[PDB]
């Protein structure tokens, strides 16, 4: 009806990440103007590993892990067709 | 001439938590104290290690060992030794293992057999560390109240020795599935919970790099067992 | 020029705690005109969460062997969008 | 009568990696090996610990200490002593700390001051371990090329003094923000990157439980500096 068909894709992020392969749903026409197809960004957390005091690992109160490192990762997870914020 | 990197107990001393934890929950000891894992009391034998490097990525190494009734511990040794020491614990009977690399550095593998409680016998000196796959696929429909599609995937290999692979697969109506293929004579990747007329994609990472491979699951008329046990034209 | 309320189906955000035992503690959940035959669905997306010592370490999908025994990665589907796809 | 749970070096021995890392990465040593932290060489003094339990949830404990020039190590001690020991390291000058609990068990807190090299002085005996907030909020719009909204949140406290809090906040068009409030006279929570006419929600977890609180960010005509510095229908 008023929706955009989306395409699935894979993000490798290297083997150093615990969640290596990530699912990304991009925007790949209906829902003609004033609405236009945007990609809904969603932030997921990935667990990488040992580096030289790089940035600040997302809060994981350091006990067992600085051997590993938490990082935020925004990714397309849907293709919305809302007119809000263009 | 090549170099050598002997084990460093002063640093290896700190893997005891890892080794004892990983064994405390596995072998299910009464307590943790009864581990008796000591890296500073273990020596070095004349015995060369039987380890063999089968694969290596620019951030990892995948090797094979001989099947042992006991646990096996493996470490990567550098000269400087400042960053945490890479290591891996091969569970008994299993023979394949992996060791992680972080930087472009030479390492040397060192192996050990663990006791029932994790006593380290003397270290054995190991070795030193320093175009497009084509994919075929087959499907099978299965009947039980509903219907289910299982899909098997295969691809060719170069004339090189011992190829490891990393496979990722996703479909429009199935959650992702990923796997890591240790070196085999002929690699194969299984997929389940597939559906009819689904637009899928599979990536195969290998020595020659990543190969992205789009593919569509067949229709019902394409699967004899589907067409016969369903209504037709 | 612009109509209101818009065609897009409403989506509401919520937080999933999953306890402090989860490495990713706080999870973002986006739950739910466009009259039938279509109905607003909640777009399920699978994310990975790690479990702690208390578990017998059940079957992880795929994690480095440095993180066995003590940790286990498990899939977690969560609503991440609201879309007007019909039933069946 | 109550019981007491003395430190177990045979198990505490395994926190050396943690303690040595947390100081190795902080004090930036030449290597890790120069960490002379030894739990088996540490004793126990007559000196009672100055630690004070300020809060505890059925999955954690939050305590206060006196400001020390040195690092401080804290552990929770049980009778059985099989599982790994809960612990926390308070950075110098800082005074508040937290210890996580596993299952419904009695624990005893034990504290220590760490040396420059991580030498543990003798343990000090600590203490034993065993309806809806209403929120007000204010917003401030700020101008910088574009405009941005900052929102401050506050809520009333019960008659009791010993209260810590856990805060979670989310909006329809702003990424999640979470925080943990140590015990204060009057709690307050700041929020940034808010926008106009956004339907937000904030959860406040406290001694009296969770309080979910929906709220909408004001319009431009409600914010004088917004309305004035824009066109006015
Ligand atoms: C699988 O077989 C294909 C079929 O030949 C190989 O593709 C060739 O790749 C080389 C590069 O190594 C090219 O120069 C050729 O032009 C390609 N030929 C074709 C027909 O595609 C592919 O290399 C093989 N893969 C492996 C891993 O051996
Ligand atoms: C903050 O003030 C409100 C205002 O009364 C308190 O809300 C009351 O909570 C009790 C239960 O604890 C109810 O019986 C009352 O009906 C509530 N008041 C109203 C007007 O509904 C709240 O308890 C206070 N919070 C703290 C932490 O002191």
């Amino acid at each position: 009806p008023c929706t955009c068909k989306y395409k699935k894709e894979i993000e490798d992020l290297g083997e150093n990440s615990v969640p290596r392969f990530i699912e990304t749903r991009n925007c790949q026409p209906t829902c003609r103007p004033p609405y236009i197809c945007k990609e809904s960004l969603y932030s997921i957390t990935i667990l990488k590993r040992r580096e030289t005091k790089s940035q600040e690992s997302l809060e994981i109160p350091n006990e067992l892990k600085y051997r590993w490192v938490a990082e935020s990762h925004p990714v397309s997870v849907a293709c919305l067709c809302t007119r809000d914020y263009q | 001439v090549s170099q050598r990197y002997p084990p460093a107990p002063g640093l290896l001393k700190y893997l005891e938590q890892d080794v004892c934890y990983s064994l405390y929950y596995y072998l299910n000891w009464t307590s943790l104290a009864d581990c008796k894992t000591n890296f500073e009391e273990t020596g070095i034998s004349d015995v060369p290690s039987t380890v063999k490097v089968r694969c290596q990525s620019k951030n990892s190494i995948r090797f094979e060992t001989e099947p042992s009734e006991h646990w096996q511990l493996f470490i990567l040794m550098e000269h400087d030794n400042f960053d945490p020491i890479p290591f891996t614990l091969i569970e008994p009977n299993n023979v394949f293992g992996e060791l992680i690399t972080t930087a472009n550095k030479e390492y040397q593998i060192w192996s050990t057999y663990l006791d029932e409680y994790g006593t380290l016998q003397d270290w054995m000196e190991g070795p030193i560390v320093l175009y497009n796959v084509t994919q075929e696929f087959k499907y099978i429909i299965l009947g039980n109240d509903s219907y289910t599609i299982n899909g098997k995937f295969v691809w060719n290999t170069t004339g090189d020795r011992d190829l490891c692979f990393d496979i990722a697969n996703i479909c429009q109506n199935t959650n992702m599935k990923h796997a890591k293929i240790w070196p085999t004579a002929h690699p194969s990747f299984d997929v389940e919970n597939l559906v009819l007329n689904d637009e899928c994609e599979i990536h195969v990472k290998g020595i020659h790099g990543t190969t992205k491979h789009k593919y569509k699951t067949p229709s019902c008329f394409e699967l004899p067992e589907c067409f016969l046990n369903n209504m037709e034209p």
